[PDB]
């Protein structure tokens, strides 16, 4: 219950992360697309533990 | 100027073309069972949708 | 789909109305005909949490999968058998249903020649 | 180095790209002929469909009047 | 409510004594600051309202409304000190005292205990409201809007004089928290419809009703910058908060006499917004779209029900509050090309991107995006609509398309395509233009965190 | 930097269906005056593209090489 | 029709242009290019059979009812290039061609990271100011009575003179900026 | 016919300085005149910390209110062994053996 | 032969089959000249003005203006009364109005009637 | 992606379209040989080199610029004007 | 801009007529009002109503995004014709047929599905049977009362 419930919410959050990197920036950034490629694939890999405690 | 030869575009493709392969027989094994399967069918029945694509 | 041109296309007092029917009672014509074994307690099936659609005469065979899908977890490959069992035990299912289909359409022929058989002797 | 382009003739390729594009493709038939080997009746049929004019009146019950 | 009405009156000879590079820097602060302590009025309670005085008492009804009003005149002062700066300095004072003088007018307005102090403040907003548009608004039709503004008002508000002074004699008071319990209801005569549409009709002009907001796309489009904003985010709410603590002493005549006035809304914001989609003049259209969110709040106050009254509020904070940023908008637009034609100036994203970033958020929520609180008033206004009689959804949504329609349109038409070639004179955004638009977007999206505190009495 | 076009004097219709094409035309009195413009689409690389079926079949024969080798070992696998 | 130099479109226009939309949705309908390459000699021949046709109201006449054989016979969906309008692509980056004027609203610390282009760029604006009053008495002493006849302008006729009319030709952005 | 002579000098006039200004859109080496100015990072700060937060926020804040993570009850079988009691659930019924 | 095109008023005919186009009298060059003749002097006043050096701001068209205070002002000193008008603003004026009250009254009215005839299925309705 | 067109570039495309085309010798075409004067073409011929050239760059000619381009120099100013070579 | 630059009444003479149509930079042959019937048009002239995608694209407009000069008289839903707007171009199909063909393809779809719902498809099988008096406490079905026995038996 606890490992199911804090990787989805760490989904969601995971995802937002990059949208408040991009509001709170000063600089010309390196690689922000590489940034928020690396944001959502590792969301993908998040994610991937509540679905297979699904399937189990 | 025909150029494909970017790793982002190769590796981009490949992933959705393991997912195009192999993807539907982990997916339709994975799932539980939510409905009855109807499998019992004639045979000019079953072979429908693969006649008529191939059509 | 050729009932489909009979009664579409021939008569539709012969062929059987999908949506009602067994018209005809389940004794007529059987001596001691005996009713369906339900082996999946309403219990077990309750606690197995199948759909309602699922807890038909045959879903001990799904029981079975079901923890065997469980068990067998992370190797989903590893149990065709007992999906084959429940496969097979709904395909026997649905040809029982065929064969209510087919009663029901051979009685409307009997009861087709028996009014014919009454017009034509008195 | 990358690719240089070319004029009203067929463009450079890589190596690379070659046999990854013939390896997906060899991956694509075999795994469409090892399912068919294996499965063989999501394509052609699971059950045997039966007939329901060979059945017998005795088994479905209509006694001869 | 002497804590806020004090300070507002000091900030007279906080103007009148200020050095004359200083009066618009110590009015803003002190403005802000009046605005910061206007946030203990919610101090609100699950059954009585915050009852100070014989003269004063908030419910959680005139308590957003407050709150919005001493917010609004630092924003006030923020856009109009630009176009007032080549203005004579005793002229720069009498526009400031003009705004100061009414939001003294509203902040007791909202606070009447007694009704017929509400209408001597109610219709004390009238004068400033007047001077500043036929006085400092820019072409000659601030005059005849002027003429329309007072005499719209006025036709309407005289029968509520009459009215009040009946109820006066009849109850024997026009305390709202005695006529809380002494109400008796009204039944079906000629002389009980008169007496409906007599306290009815003076906050159906100032709402305005549809068919009488002829005012309306002229005293909102000739005013100055400062006119509008208080024309749309304040002074047409007067006309809801006076029909929510009238309609206590109308029923149960109202469940037959709304009848028409809601046909008049509901086809009067198909009517409006449809006029959106055919507006040359931006300032127009905001006018237009302002009658056509205000006529949903006239159907939730007619219906008269709980989902109704906290859709009517909720949608009258946020439209206060949008409609302020889309007349700020529209400003700084023509402080730029010196016209309120629509298509003049075209592709302003390529030019100005954050303004631009700020016209897409002030459209989004002009067109009810949720969770903003345009939706949440806009849906439980249709909730409650639909409860009141289920067929109403079809002008509900359809409303729903042409509000996208025009909000978009006016998004595209203005900061998207080509740009103009010929308009040369587009500066940057200045600081003090976008610490506007914040100042009215920010507060805007921060209520979507806890919108509990606008949704009136009877949340 | 500076490209080399290659020679305007390789580009001949002739072995192309351009030649068809101009044998046509002039079978009616009429020659075509853009053949060497369209040469090299049907000439070079861009000649003897694949039918459908043998793109579709693209792979199939080393596919169905390392079908035949599972086949076997899995034949094999099982003893 | 609608030019800017000419009032109208000559009837050898006319005929040109026919031909080039009709053989445009030609190889529309022709997609392969050898198949094309053949119907298109044969439209040619078809263009070619009333070259010399010198009654003018007999050519007039077999012009329009060639565009009524065009516009039986045209595409549904023509090939229109990317750039063209109606193209995929086409007025795509007209949200990237910012004005050059726009610089002029720089702040000095960003137009101090481009010493040589902005010190480049005085020049530039200093030579239109000194040729504007020459080319607007140049287009003044040339133009006839009545105002311009066709939107034409003229060149530089002197030596050190720019044509007038040119700081928005020559300053337009680039097309891929 | 193609252009008159004055259309061909003022195309060429206009082309000449078009060149300019186009090769004067160029850019000088010093150019862009700027002023003066831990592996695995993103697996702690974006990943590891957020379910740190996340895991405080349900544990103490969010399931010590009611119904508020409210799961689905696991699935039980004929033939498991509860946990919470230990109570062996009894299989099923023989079967009718079908083939 | 050939269907000919027929147009429409959203579908408008083309340029090359509009019997007009073919003109070459003496009076439609003049017409085609003169019309000319004004976009090239509006033209020249435009771009004179567009390519000042010494301008900044907006070059205002008259054009435009006259387009803006035709749709907004101009519309009721050049209103007349007539029966035309009368019945364009009762028909499209109180219309609606009178459609809208008959369903929305006939439909309150129904729903009314079933609720305290206790018919209407109101058994979970408890937010209104 | 994008090669950058040049002045050189273009003059050897559009003289190569030109030297593929088999009412034009290739010993006689230069840059400036007119195609109604020098080479004498058609005006048939004309529009048909310049839709050669619109499918070798990839851009459509206007007829209002297509009736105009009369010698292949005026053709390659034209495609620089229209794309900014030599920035 | 001064007074006699902006719209004004219905021109009745000619002379009115042809000061109208030299204010809104047009021939008098070209000027036509609209019909005086009073809706508020005044002297404005009713342009042939066309969209502006129909302009000519590869004109220099003064205005490119809405193929539009300076100076030139606007029509009266100009903002109404616009590209991103309704079009007036001429159409491949005629229109009253394109109307005819929808129409038609519609009306036979929804027919045809008429039909079909009447003469639904179905397979040769009897009723789905299900254990427990077809699931009475499964279904919803109170306990305390008890249903009438459903008996489902061997074929
Ligand atoms: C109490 C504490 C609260 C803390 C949390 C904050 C809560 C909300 C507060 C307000 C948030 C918006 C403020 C920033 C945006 C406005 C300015 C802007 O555009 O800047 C761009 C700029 C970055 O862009 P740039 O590249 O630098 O230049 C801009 C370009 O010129 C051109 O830029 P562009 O056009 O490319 O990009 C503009 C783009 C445009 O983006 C869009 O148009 C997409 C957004 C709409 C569709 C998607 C969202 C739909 C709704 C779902 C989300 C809400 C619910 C989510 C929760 C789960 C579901 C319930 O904007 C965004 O992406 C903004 C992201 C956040 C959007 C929020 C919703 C706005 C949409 C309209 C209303 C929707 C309903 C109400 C929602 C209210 C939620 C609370 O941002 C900044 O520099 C940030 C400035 C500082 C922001 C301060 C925020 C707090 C303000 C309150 C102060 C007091 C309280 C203290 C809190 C302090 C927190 C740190
Ligand atoms: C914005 C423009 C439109 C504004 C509309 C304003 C409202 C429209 C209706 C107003 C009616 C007049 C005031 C009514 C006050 C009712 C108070 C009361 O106790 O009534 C019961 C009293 C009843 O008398 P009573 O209460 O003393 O008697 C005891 C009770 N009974 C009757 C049982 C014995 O009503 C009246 O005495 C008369 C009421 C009707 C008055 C009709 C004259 C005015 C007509 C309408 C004018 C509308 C505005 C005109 C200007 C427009 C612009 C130029
Ligand atoms: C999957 C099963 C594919 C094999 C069974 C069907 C084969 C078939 O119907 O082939 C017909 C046809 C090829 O034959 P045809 O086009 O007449 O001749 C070309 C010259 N060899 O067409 C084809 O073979 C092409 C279509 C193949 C579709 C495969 C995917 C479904
Ligand atoms: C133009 C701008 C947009 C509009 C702005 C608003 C202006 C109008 C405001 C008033 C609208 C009409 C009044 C409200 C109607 C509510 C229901 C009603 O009274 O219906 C009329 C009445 C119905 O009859 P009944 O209910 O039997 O009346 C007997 C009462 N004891 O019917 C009758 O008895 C017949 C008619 C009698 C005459 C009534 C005249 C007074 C009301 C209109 C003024
Ligand atoms: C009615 C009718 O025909 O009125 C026409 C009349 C003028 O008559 P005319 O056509 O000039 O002769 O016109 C008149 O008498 C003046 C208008 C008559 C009353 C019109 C009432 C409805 C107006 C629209 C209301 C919209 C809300
Ligand atoms: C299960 C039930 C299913 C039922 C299905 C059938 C019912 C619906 C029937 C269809 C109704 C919607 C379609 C008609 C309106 C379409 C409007 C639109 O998108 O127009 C596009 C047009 C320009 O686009 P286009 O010309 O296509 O682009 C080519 C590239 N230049 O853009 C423009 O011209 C811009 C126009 C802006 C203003 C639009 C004004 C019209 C708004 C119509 C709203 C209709 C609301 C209906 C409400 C129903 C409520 C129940
Ligand atoms: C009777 O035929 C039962 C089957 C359902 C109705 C007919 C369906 C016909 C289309 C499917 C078969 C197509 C074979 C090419």
């Amino acid at each position: 219950m606890n490992l199911f419930s804090s990787l989805t919410l760490v989904t969601l959050i995971l995802l937002t992360m990059p949208i408040a990197a991009i509001n709170f920036n000063t600089h010309k950034f390196t690689n922000y697309p590489l940034y928020v490629k690396t944001t959502i694939s590792c969301a993908f890999i998040t994610s991937m533990i509540p679905t297979m405690m699904f399937i189990h | 100027n025909i150029n494909e030869n970017n790793p982002f575009l190769i590796n981009s493709i490949k992933r959705l073309l393991i997912g195009s392969l192999f993807a539907g027989f982990i997916i339709s094994n994975n799932i539980p069972p939510m409905t009855i399967p109807q499998m019992t069918m004639p045979h000019y029945l079953k072979m429908t949708a693969l006649t008529v694509t191939i059509l | 789909g050729a009932h489909l041109a009979r009664r579409y296309l021939g008569d539709a007092s012969v062929e059987p109305e999908p949506l009602r029917m067994p018209t005809f009672p389940p004794d007529y014509g059987f001596p001691e005909r005996k009713e369906r074994e339900m082996v999946a307690t309403q219990q077990e099936m309750n606690d197995a949490q199948l759909v309602l659609q699922q807890r038909d005469y045959c879903a001990h065979y799904l029981i079975r999968f079901l923890k065997c899908k469980r068990d067998s977890f992370p190797n989903f490959l590893a149990c065709k058998h007992e999906q084959h069992d429940w496969d097979y035990c709904e395909h026997l299912d649905y040809v029982k249903r065929m064969k209510e289909f087919e009663r029901e359409r051979r009685l409307l022929q009997r009861k087709k020649r028996r009014e014919q058989r009454e017009a034509d002797m008195a | 180095a990358h690719i240089e382009p070319r004029y009203r003739q067929f463009p450079q390729l890589t190596r690379s790209q070659v046999i990854q594009a013939e390896f997906f493709s060899a991956t694509m038939w075999f795994w469409i002929l090892w399912r068919f080997w294996h499965d063989s009746d999501a394509v052609l049929g699971h059950f045997p469909y039966p007939d329901p004019s060979q059945w017998t009146d005795e088994e479905l019950g209509i006694p001869p009047d | 409510m002497l804590k806020y009405i004090i300070p507002t009156m000091m900030l007279m000879p906080l103007t009148w004594l200020s050095k004359n590079s200083m009066i618009w820097i110590n009015t803003t602060l002190h403005s802000l600051l009046i605005s910061l302590t206007s946030l203990l009025l919610l101090n609100q309670f699950g059954d009585n309202s915050l009852n100070f005085s014989l003269t004063f008492f908030s419910d959680s009804l005139s308590t957003p409304l407050l709150i919005l009003t001493m917010w609004l005149l630092p924003l006030m002062l923020m856009a109009s000190q630009h176009h007032l700066s080549k203005e004579n300095l005793a002229r720069k004072k009498l526009f400031i005292s003009m705004l100061i003088l009414l939001q003294l007018f509203l902040i007791m307005t909202f606070t009447a205990t007694e009704l017929i102090f509400f209408y001597i403040m109610f219709e004390a907003t009238l004068v400033p409201t007047l001077i500043i548009i036929t006085r400092w608004g820019n072409q000659t039709e601030r005059l005849n809007a002027g003429l329309y503004f007072l005499f719209y008002t006025l036709a309407g508000s005289l029968p509520l004089l009459v009215a009040l002074i009946y109820i006066q004699n009849t109850m024997g008071s026009l305390n709202f928290l005695i006529l809380q319990y002494w109400v008796q209801p009204m039944p079906n005569s000629w002389s009980n419809t008169f007496m409906w549409l007599a306290c009815m009709m003076a906050f159906m002009v100032k709402m305005p009703l549809y068919g009488l907001h002829l005012w309306l796309p002229k005293a909102h489009v000739e005013a100055p910058i400062a006119g509008s904003m208080v024309l749309a985010a304040i002074l047409l709410k007067l006309g809801g908060y006076g029909m929510m603590r009238i309609t206590l002493l109308l029923n149960p005549i109202t469940d037959f006499m709304a009848y028409p006035f809601i046909m008049l809304s509901l086809w009067g914001m198909i009517m409006t917004s449809s006029i959106c989609l055919r507006q040359t003049d931006l300032k127009s259209l905001i006018a237009y779209s302002s009658v056509s969110h205000m006529a949903l709040v006239i159907v939730a106050i007619l219906i008269q029900t709980p989902w109704s009254y906290m859709g009517a509020t909720a949608l009258m904070i946020a439209h206060g509050l949008t409609s302020s940023m889309l007349f700020c908008l529209a400003n700084s637009n023509y402080e730029r090309v010196h016209s309120r034609t629509m298509i003049l100036a075209r592709g302003l994203q390529t030019l100005l991107p954050l303004m631009a970033a700020w016209w897409l958020l002030a459209s989004l929520t002009n067109l009810a995006l949720p969770p903003s609180i345009n939706l949440i008033g806009e849906l439980f206004v249709v909730m409650s609509t639909f409860s009141w009689s289920n067929i109403t959804i079809i002008l509900m949504g359809l409303n729903m398309v042409i509000t996208a329609l025009y909000s978009l349109y006016m998004l595209i038409t203005t900061q998207r395509g080509k740009h103009t070639h010929h308009i040369n004179n587009i500066l940057p955004s200045f600081t003090r233009e976008n610490a506007l638009m914040s100042l009215h977007m920010l507060p805007l999206l921060l209520l979507s965190l806890n919108p509990k505190i606008i949704l009136g009495p009877l949340y | 930097s500076k490209m080399e076009l290659p020679d305007y004097k390789q580009w001949k219709i002739e072995g192309t269906p351009l030649e068809t094409v101009q044998e046509k035309l002039a079978a009616r009195g009429l020659r075509d005056p853009w053949g060497r413009n369209e040469a090299w689409r049907y000439m070079g690389g861009f000649a003897n593209n694949v039918s459908f079926v043998g793109a579709l079949l693209k792979g199939f024969k080393w596919g169905f090489a390392a079908f035949v080798v599972a086949v076997g070992a899995e034949y094999y696998l099982e003893s | 029709a609608f030019l800017p130099s000419a009032a109208y479109l000559t009837h050898q226009q006319k005929v040109l242009q026919l031909y080039k939309r009709a053989l445009r949705h030609l190889e529309s309908r022709c997609v392969h290019r050898d198949k094309y390459r053949y119907f298109a000699c044969l439209l040619r021949a078809r263009f070619d059979e009333h070259k010399n046709e010198k009654d003018m109201v007999k050519a007039t006449q077999l012009l329009r009812e060639a565009e009524k054989e065009f516009w039986h016979g045209q595409h549904p969906q023509p090939y229109i290039f990317p750039e063209s309008p109606g193209g995929t692509s086409y007025e795509r980056y007209e949200c990237y061609k910012v004005p050059e004027w726009c610089l002029d609203d720089w702040h000095p610390s960003e137009k101090a990271m481009y010493p040589d282009y902005f010190a480049k760029r005085e020049q530039w604006k200093k030579l239109r100011r000194e040729s504007w009053e020459r080319e607007v008495k140049q287009l003044q002493e040339e133009t006839p009575v009545g105002g311009p006849r066709t939107e034409a302008l003229p060149p530089a006729r002197k030596q050190g003179d720019l044509p007038p009319l040119w700081w928005h030709i020559v300053t337009r952005p680039r097309e891929r900026p | 016919s193609g252009y008159t002579p004055d259309e061909k000098l003022r195309l060429q006039q206009l082309r000449e300085l078009r060149r300019r200004w186009l090769k004067d859109q160029e850019l000088s080496p010093r150019e862009p005149v700027l002023p003066p100015r831990r592996h695995s990072i993103f697996a702690f700060t974006h990943v590891l910390i957020p379910v740190w937060i996340i895991h405080y926020y349900l544990k103490y804040h969010v399931t010590t209110k009611p119904y508020t993570i409210v799961e689905k009850k696991p699935r039980i079988f004929p033939g498991d062994t509860i946990l919470e009691t230990g109570e062996v659930i009894p299989p099923m019924k023989e079967f009718p053996d079908q083939h | 032969s050939f269907p000919k095109y027929e147009p429409s008023r959203l579908a408008s005919l083309p340029t090359t089959l509009d019997p007009a186009e073919y003109d070459i009298s003496s009076e439609t060059r003049k017409a085609q000249a003169e019309r000319l003749a004004i976009r090239s002097r509006l033209k020249r006043e435009y771009q004179l003005q567009y390519n000042d050096p010494s301008r900044r701001g907006v070059v205002e068209d008259p054009a435009l203006i006259r387009w803006t205070c035709a749709r907004s002002a101009n519309v009721y000193p050049n209103f007349r009364p007539n029966t035309k008008t009368s019945l364009l603003g009762a028909l499209f004026g109180i219309g609606p109005l009178i459609f809208w009250y008959y369903v929305f009254k006939t439909d309150r009215d129904r729903k009314e009637k079933l609720i305290q005839e206790g018919k209407l299925d109101r058994t979970f309705n408890i937010s209104y | 992606d994008a090669p950058p067109l040049t002045l050189e570039g273009i003059k050897d495309r559009v003289l190569y379209v030109l030297k593929l085309y088999d009412k034009i010798d290739p010993e006689k075409l230069s840059v400036n040989s007119h195609f109604m004067k020098d080479l004498g073409l058609d005006s048939l011929d004309q529009v048909e080199i310049i839709m050669a050239m619109e499918d070798e760059f990839g851009f459509e000619i206007p007829d209002i610029d297509a009736e105009k381009l009369m010698c292949p120099q005026e053709i390659v100013d034209y495609i620089a004007d229209k794309k900014d070579v030599y920035e | 801009i001064t007074k006699d630059m902006l719209p004004g009444p219905y021109p009745k003479t000619p002379e009115e007529r042809a000061a109208a149509a030299k204010k809104y930079n047009m021939r008098v042959e070209d000027y036509e009002p609209y019909p005086d019937d009073g809706m508020g048009y005044g002297d404005y002239p009713k342009l042939p109503d066309r969209s502006q995608q129909e302009r000519d694209p590869w004109y220099d407009w003064d205005h490119p995004d809405l193929r539009l000069n300076w100076g030139e008289p606007m029509h009266w839903d100009l903002d109404m014709y616009i590209r991103n707007r309704v079009d007036t171009s001429p159409t491949p199909v005629n229109w009253n047929l394109m109307c005819k063909h929808l129409f038609g393809f519609v009306a036979f779809m929804l027919f045809m599905f008429w039909v079909g719902e009447t003469y639904p498809t179905y397979q040769p099988v009897g009723p789905k049977q299900y254990p427990y008096n077809n699931l009475y406490l499964e279904r919803g079905g109170d306990p305390n009362k008890e249903p009438e026995p459903v008996v489902h038996y061997e074929i």
